[PDB]
């Protein structure tokens, strides 16, 4: 009951994680993009 | 002691192998023995992890020789034994988790199931397919082709088609383990062969030369040819012989059922054809059919869907369009919208592996 | 005390997420950075190609270069003198006088109607008899 | 320089909606006052994405050949991604011998 | 570029410490040194500049029109485009062209279908 | 088989139909709910009616019914229905579940409530058959025994009746238990509870239950009243400690407080001694005098320092950029901190004559590392290089001003009104850059000196100095108001600021502006939300840079999910260089707690483009390791160290360093390498000035404070926060227009040291020790599992592994009073024979009295 709470900060920080590499991985196929139009 | 309680449970596990026809002497014989092993909450007792060091292939061999009157022997006539077993099997379902430990989960669900098309009712069966759905990277190759194997039967008996097609086709694909070379891949398909000819018809047989024996093969040809000639007479009579066939795979209603589409398919052959119609040339293509019923017969083709055309009883001659040009009917669009969905579906999990 | 392993459940499954989308994460990333090497490479002046026509034991070399004309410049620290040598070809940077790569040697009476035919096609079965 | 210093179609119909909007409201007060071709054809013309319907026809045919071309397009996908898959596959069996 | 020439008392005030521009102070007094260079501008501007570069909305919508016409030529260039890349695809067995190849011609369709 | 039958006399629609038809369903519903499922709404319309007679029967049923399919909450709204026939101290696998179910949506209904009205709890107002059950949840765990169970429950259904009832009923003084439950259950509401609100509560409420029994434990005792930081809870404690009289205690107590409290705090606990008259040997303790004077006395012996190791890397670099001058200034005022040698600096001189302003007053300001530890031998060591006496230049006696700064923040009450007549003084002055740099120094040292209490005095004076616009000063007064005002700042003082920024077109006062504002929301965690937007809704790239660093500051400590969010959002979707490095290097700060997980957060971000995110992951884990030995901590750093980006090397070296701080060869065989790595880059050409300078205070790092220090946000002693040091480490982290202001390092700086302390002699044994560690897997550096019996001695180097091992010998000539207790930080003696010493050293307090 008190251990469930250690691991929910855990699985919380995690999820976040992943959420962030979703959004950065956007930044960079626009960045991709614009790198082409540059060149 | 840790240690010696998972040994014990291997142990068990072994013995009930052991003891039926597979590495032992006859089953029925053998079944009171194997039945002790489970009952008294020691499968109960196995909860160290999941099912999945034994199986349903397995406890559906034990239980079927304990009961299905034929080789019970009617040894009762109740279905107490399966009431039972269904209910702890239904007792595991609750606290089996379905994200990482569906071993288990999907393999009581296809005992259950089974139960059910065995003896039961096509009416409960709705939620029993809505449950069954999970992974299917999680279940052996043999495992994954039994579970396709019954929901296809299931959804044959709903008139779904297509989606039975589907699971049946994925159901008997390679062979790297045993049940796709063996009397499991002949089960697989006559209910196979089956679900064509209750689409349409099925006009290949080339797969099924070197996967079934002669037996099957011969009635399995009787059945394409009097579809496709459209001949009712020798179709009858195909269910007539292999009546020990239909019989055998409990399901005498696919003869009741395909027979409409005989007659369905005999009345198509010949198209809609000229803008006008004799009435002549048509009644001589339903004659055949059923002579004493031309009219009848020609109306209920075209509520039906069979043909689709316009009559006058004033004057007796039928009225036609004929369309074999394909004009759009929602056509790109539906393959663009397939398409985002097969990229998708496929992507994900290829790109997981 | 189902609600225990529940938790533990969904922890399991994040870390497969994390496991593909970091994987994915790192062809995008170094696409990019590919992109920005090759774009500090394609500014450039170019390499003057020479003849080393000879060193200098005390670093500089003699240089015919097509380019221009004769030149004394500084002998690369990228290579050494025993790989130069008296009519090599090499590429020199324009930008800093290091002679950065070897190419091949040349020569001029080879292309002046004299000619190199290695192993021939006739026979003593050729002309035979 | 100027790039130096710096380094849809719904845009375009609230614009449009605005100007319609704008001038029924306009129309309102000039009567309101006072007490052609322009506007005639920019109502008979647009009432048969408007537009673009009966040009749709004409769309369609090309429309499934270019639904065609996507189709491959996910095909070649699919086939990028076994290799990717047997990458992975050689690294794991590679491993396993050690 | 920007350059200015050094001053005394400053830039050796300011930037072991610098024995390097320290007898290059006391020695020539000035040489050259580069500046950066940097802009700075208003919001002002940087807004009412992204609606030039009303010619680019109204532009939107006649370019969209005429593309439509052009169509039965692009069409016919990306059906070559693809015959060249599937024979490719043949000759190695590349792959990263292909690839490149594949998203090129998904981002037109998302294009033409736009259009209409 | 089929319900069916059973079904059928349901439909024939009597009393005796249905309650045949009830008993039959409740034994086979599960396997057979199918069936049932569709008389469902007859089963419901049964419920709330009594037409029949089957009610708590079909409530029964439909609950059974229910969870078959999957609805959970609404199998639960019948279960409790049910009433009479359903009971929580009957157990099946199916009872378990819904129970649980039952709790979450009891948590859910209490986490909105509480919000609502925070004595929602002190009635019942949310569903009694809920209620019911919670209650009974309860009593059941706790008839069994097992405390850890029942209150882990009672905290997530948020209310707090039921946690002090629980607790209360079987606090049964055995006293071996009732510590160590109420032990963890502080642990518990710290760290995994950041309901600000709820947290408190507990807090305040456990820490009078602990409080009440006749026997306590004072080290938790004190933890408690730190979080909360009330005089108020300090007054109730120090009466009862009036009652139990005893000097040792009473004084450990003291050497606790001075060190984790804030500067106010000790104030008022100056003023209730004074007024309380119970010790005046506590009042003495605490001004800070009898614990700084200890370790000096403690690193004086026990220094290992080496101007040989200054002399090779000086000849090691070349002189063509003053950034190496800082560098080994710097890097000898951090190893010899502490140990009042200035030994390097008094050696060569002729470099030093060299020196250009900036460079001038940093080696003025080196004197202050190494001479604080000394609050009467502070001031006294600067009075020949003051204003108005000797130097040499203005910019030196600038310089002698930041040093006292340095030394006496912690206590900085004279030294701020000393300081102040120096601000309003030379305001006038601006006319030569000589000037400028002496007012400089005044105003780091003012700001620093005034920390953690908040003096609008030293604010005002500091800002006629922006009025005046000088343009290096100005940095200097901006980022001391923030340094002021620290977490206590008045919301005016914030409106104010934030106009000035915008006003302000000196590059510099902007820019110390911008950091300024950060620091002045300190702690607030939520309430600095309306300051955090109002940064960002500035669209100067200073203020969006300023901004990350307020989130950092004011919800540091233990972690929070939605502090995280935000920063890890902007460091995705700015795409602004300082932006980005600046909200990566704010995540350290959060995560101070849960160090664990910082290297998972930063994992992808140290592979990931662009090098001022690379340098915020170094910062980031620097800050937030540093002093653990996080082994997944130095693995990511590896790679950063030999980047070609100049300043990224440079970072991750500083990085490495103050985590593997006191820390050697063999305990980790990677150090060795590490050494060498910081050795060979000062003696290549190859490396640039960014690269050495990182290399440089690196080595510094890790022989601070003559190797006898750890960098910690904390103190052990109580094992709860320690202000001053967060602070340090992020003026330390920045240095890109702030070239000067290395020396923030010295408040960081904690003794990792375990000396026993007479009670009535104030003196250190040298006494042989026991230890299981083992010794030789440490070593004197430069120049694993355990439990085998081994020796260590006093006054000799204690490392964190080592500390945890060590135990005091009993048995000479002294009681320790409370013992030791696992981890540093001393512990008070009280002797048996003080009139005969065992091997005892006079301390440096008694050197200058």
């Amino acid at each position: 009951y008190f251990k469930l709470k250690k691991l929910e900060k855990e699985y919380e920080l995690l999820t976040l994680q992943e959420d962030y590499i979703k959004d950065e991985q956007r930044h960079l196929k626009r960045e991709l993009k614009r790198a082409q139009e540059e060149v | 002691k840790t240690i010696e309680v998972t040994a014990e449970i291997n142990c068990f596990m072994h013995l009930l192998v052991q003891l039926f026809l597979w590495d032992s002497k006859e089953l029925e014989q053998l079944v009171e023995f194997n039945r002790k092993v489970v009952i008294p909450n020691l499968l109960c007792y196995y909860n160290l992890r999941s099912l999945n060091l034994i199986n349903a292939k397995l406890w559906f061999y034990i239980y079927l020789s304990h009961e299905t009157l034929a080789r019970s022997s009617e040894e009762i006539n109740s279905d107490n034994q399966n009431i039972i077993l269904r209910s702890t099997m239904m007792k595991f379902l609750k606290i089996a988790s379905l994200k990482h430990d569906n071993e288990t989960k999907a393999m009581l669900i296809n005992l259950i199931l089974r139960d059910f098309l065995n003896n039961g009712e096509v009416d409960s069966a709705s939620d029993f397919i809505s449950k069954l759905e999970y992974p299917h990277t999680d279940v052996s190759s043999s495992l994954e082709a039994r579970y396709f194997f019954y929901l296809s039967k299931i959804n044959a008996i709903q008139l779904d088609y297509s989606t039975a097609n589907e699971y049946i086709i994925a159901a008997i694909r390679k062979a790297p383990h045993n049940s796709k070379s063996l009397g499991f891949l002949q089960q697989s398909n006559k209910l196979h062969c089956c679900i064509q000819l209750l689409m349409g018809d099925i006009p290949e047989l080339s797969f099924f030369h070197q996967s079934n024996m002669q037996k099957s093969l011969l009635p399995y040809y009787h059945l394409t040819k009097a579809v496709k000639l459209g001949d009712l007479k020798k179709f009858t009579s195909t269910i007539t012989k292999y009546k020990q066939l239909l019989l055998k795979d409990d399901t005498y209603q696919l003869c009741v059922r395909l027979r409409s589409n005989v007659i369905k398919t005999g009345i198509r052959i010949i198209s809609l054809t000229y803008k006008k119609i004799s009435l002549r040339d048509i009644c001589l293509k339903l004659n055949l059919d059923s002579e004493q019923t031309v009219e009848y017969m020609v109306s209920r083709a075209i509520r039906d869907g069979v043909i689709e055309a316009k009559i006058n009883h004033e004057d007796g001659f039928i009225e036609t369009t004929e369309l074999l040009n394909i004009y759009d009917s929602e056509d790109p669009q539906q393959v663009f919208d397939e398409r985002i969905k097969f990229a998708n579906q496929l992507h994900d999990e290829y790109l997981v592996s | 005390e189902q609600k225990i392993q529940e938790t533990e459940l969904k922890i399991r499954s994040k870390t497969e997420n994390v496991r593909r989308l970091e994987a994915q994460r790192n062809a995008l990333n170094d696409k990019v950075r590919f992109i920005k090497d090759e774009l500090r490479l394609l500014q450039e002046p170019g390499s003057y190609v020479g003849e080393v026509i000879k060193i200098v034991s005390d670093k500089k070399v003699l240089v015919k270069v097509q380019p221009e004309g004769k030149y004394i410049v500084d002998v690369a620290k990228d290579i050494n003198v025993k790989d130069l040598k008296a009519s090599q070809r090499v590429c020199l940077r324009s930008d800093s006088y290091m002679l950065h790569k070897v190419l091949e040697n040349k020569a001029d009476p080879l292309v002046s109607l004299m000619m190199v035919e290695k192993v021939p096609d006739s026979t003593y079965d050729m002309v035979g008899g | 320089g100027v790039e130096h210093l710096l380094r849809i179609r719904l845009t375009n119909q609230l614009k449009s909606l605005k100007g319609l909007q704008s001038k029924l409201k306009d129309v309102v007060e000039y009567l309101d006052k006072v007490i052609h071709t322009i506007l005639g054809k920019l109502q008979d013309v647009f009432n048969l994405n408007n537009l673009q319907k009966a040009l749709t026809v004409k769309t369609n045919d090309e429309l499934m050949v270019i639904y065609i071309s996507n189709l491959v397009r996910s095909i070649i996908a699919f086939d990028d991604l076994i290799e990717n898959k047997i990458q992975n596959k050689k690294i794991q069996e590679q491993r396993v011998k050690d | 570029d920007a350059f200015r020439l050094i001053d005394t008392g400053a830039l050796i005030n300011n930037l072991l410490n610098k024995a390097n521009i320290q007898a290059l102070i006391h020695g020539l007094n000035r040489h050259y040194y580069s500046l950066n260079i940097d802009y700075h501008k208003t919001a002002k501007e940087t807004k009412m500049l992204m609606n030039l570069h009303y010619e680019e909305k109204e532009e939107s919508n006649l370019a969209a029109t005429k593309s439509m016409v052009k169509i039965a030529e692009q069409y016919s260039k990306r059906i070559e485009e693809e015959k060249e890349l599937t024979e490719e695809e043949l000759k190695t067995r590349p792959k990263k062209h292909l690839s490149e190849t594949a998203d090129e011609t998904l981002e037109n369709n998302i294009v033409s279908v736009l259009t209409a | 088989t089929t319900a069916a039958p059973l079904l059928a006399l349901l439909r024939e629609n009597q009393d005796s139909v249905k309650t045949y038809a009830l008993e039959s369903i409740n034994n086979v519903v599960d396997q057979l709910w199918s069936e049932i499922s569709n008389e469902l709404p007859d089963i419901e319309a049964l419920y709330d009616d009594d037409t029949f007679s089957d009610r708590e029967m079909a409530a029964l049923i439909a609950s059974k019914v229910y969870y078959n399919l999957g609805e959970y909450e609404s199998a639960v709204k019948y279960a409790l229905a049910a009433k009479d026939r359903f009971d929580i101290d009957e157990k099946s696998q199916f009872v378990e579940t819904i129970v649980s179910k039952s709790i979450e949506m009891y948590v859910q209904e209490a986490s909105k409530q509480y919000t609502k009205d925070e004595q929602f709890y002190t009635k019942d107002i949310i569903d009694p058959k809920l209620t019911s059950i919670f209650e009974r949840m309860i009593e059941k765990c706790l008839k069994a025994s097992e405390l850890k169970l029942a209150l882990g429950i009672a905290l997530e259904g948020y209310r707090l009746d039921i946690i002090e009832s629980a607790l209360k009923s079987k606090l049964d003084q055995s006293t071996s238990e009732n510590v160590k439950i109420i032990n963890y259950l502080l642990t518990l509401a710290i760290t995994t509870v950041t309901n600000s609100k709820f947290r408190s509560s507990i807090l305040r409420k456990s820490f009078d239950f602990l409080m009440n029994m006749p026997n306590c434990d004072y080290l938790t005792l004190n933890k408690v009243v730190v979080n909360l930081n009330d005089a108020g809870l300090a007054l109730q404690l120090f009466k009862k400690l009036k009652e139990e009289n005893d000097e040792g205690l009473s004084a450990q107590i003291a050497f606790d407080l001075v060190s984790s409290a804030s500067q106010q705090l000790l104030e008022i606990l100056v003023t209730e001694l004074t007024a309380q008259g119970y010790d005046p040997a506590l009042l003495n303790i605490l001004s800070g005098l009898p614990t700084c004077d200890y370790y000096n006395t403690f690193l004086l012996n026990n220094k290992n320092i080496d101007i040989g190791l200054l002399n090779k890397s000086k000849s090691s670099l070349d002189g063509k950029f003053s950034l190496f001058h800082t560098a080994v200034s710097v890097a000898n005022g951090f190893m010899h901190a502490g140990t009042t040698d200035n030994s390097f600096i008094k050696a060569n001189l002729p470099w030093l004559g060299k020196a250009q302003n900036w460079a001038k007053f940093t080696a003025t300001a080196s004197l202050g590392v190494i001479h604080k530890g000394n609050l009467l031998e502070g001031k006294k060591v600067m009075a020949p290089y003051l204003p108005g006496s000797r130097a040499s230049s203005r910019f030196i006696k600038g310089g002698s001003l930041y040093g006292l700064g340095l030394i006496y923040a912690g206590f900085g009450r004279d030294t701020t009104d000393y300081l102040k007549n120096i601000i309003v003084e030379n305001s006038g002055t601006s006319g030569d850059e000589d000037v400028d740099v002496l007012l400089h120094g005044a105003s780091l040292g003012i700001g620093l000196a005034a920390m953690g209490s908040a003096n609008i005095e030293v604010y005002e004076a500091l800002k006629e100095v922006l009025y005046n616009d000088s343009a290096t000063s100005g940095e200097a007064a901006a980022l001391g108001m923030g340094l002021c005002m620290l977490g206590t700042g008045k919301p005016e003082a914030i409106h104010d600021m934030f106009t000035y920024s915008q006003e302000t077109q000196h590059g510099n006062i902007t820019r110390g502006l911008a950091v300024g504002l950060a620091l002045i929301n300190y702690g607030r965690q939520e309430l600095a939300d309306d300051l955090i937007t109002k940064m960002l809704a500035s669209d100067e790239s200073l203020l969006r840079y300023g901004g990350a660093f307020t989130i950092a500051l004011a919800y540091a400590g233990t972690g929070n999910n939605s502090a995280v969010k935000r920063l890890l959002h902007v460091a995705v979707s700015d795409s602004n260089d300082d932006v980005r490095r600046a909200a990566v290097i704010a995540l350290g700060f959060v995560l101070l707690r849960d160090y664990t997980t910082v290297p998972r957060i930063v994992q992808l971000l140290s592979k990931s483009h662009n090098a001022h995110v690379r340098c915020g992951t170094a910062f980031a884990l620097g800050i937030a390791c540093a002093g653990k030995g996080l082994q997944s901590a130095i693995d990511v750093l590896d790679p950063l160290t030999k980047d070609p980006v100049d300043f990224v090397r440079q970072a991750a070296m500083i990085a490495l360093s103050m985590i593997l701080i006191q820390q050697t060869e063999k305990l980790n065989p990677q150090v060795a390498d590490i050494n060498k790595n910081f050795l060979s880059v000062i003696t290549n050409k190859h490396q640039e000035g960014l690269a050495k300078f990182g290399a440089c205070v690196a080595q510094g790092i890790m022989n601070a404070g003559g190797r006898n220090v750890t960098i910690q946000l904390e103190n052990a002693d109580t094992g709860t926060l320690d202000t001053k040091s967060v602070v340090g480490l992020v003026m330390f982290s920045q240095f890109w227009y702030w070239f000067p202001l290395a020396h923030f390092l010295s408040l960081s700086f904690t003794p990792t040291t375990v000396i026993g302390i007479r009670g009535s002699d104030q003196a250190i044994p040298k006494f042989q020790m026991n230890c299981y560690a083992k010794e030789d897997a440490f070593s004197y550096p430069r120049m694993k599992y355990s439990s085998k019996p081994y020796k260590v001695d006093n006054m000799t180097r204690i490392l964190p592994q080592q500390s945890r091992y060590i135990s005091f010998i009993k048995d000479d000539r002294f009681v320790p009073v409370r013992k030791f207790k696992g981890n540093n930080g001393v512990v008070v003696l009280r002797d048996r024979e003080p009139k005969e010493p065992v091997a005892l050293i006079e301390t440096v307090r008694q050197m200058k009295d």
